[PDB]
């Protein structure tokens, strides 16, 4: 089932290389994964930790850093930005 | 263990 992102995530999703206006939760999770990989925001030593504060990802999440072992900060933002 | 291995431990 599709959802429309709010503008900030949208821009990030297109920055990943996604196309379109409406996404599924499945494809938003791929391109967010794709985004961090290409933007090299994960820590090179502790690869589970992502440091996003200096990027547009940081202001979207409302954070500086987060870990993938706890992705409840991802849940926060998906709930708020995908109508 | 890479980040692209960690990432896909999450459901979509």
């Amino acid at each position: 089932n599709q959802v429309r992102p709010k503008l900030p995530l949208l821009k990030i999703l297109h920055a990943a290389g996604a196309q379109g206006e409406m996404f599924t939760v499945k494809e938003v999770m791929h391109y967010l994964g794709q985004y961090i990989m290409v933007k090299q925001l994960y820590d090179a030593a502790a690869q589970h930790m992502v440091y996003c504060g200096g990027d547009l990802l940081g202001e979207l999440l409302g954070r500086q850093s987060f870990s993938v072992k706890d992705p409840s900060p991802l849940y926060d933002m998906l709930r708020k930005n995908l109508v | 263990t890479s980040f692209k291995e960690y990432w896909c431990l999450l459901s979509p």
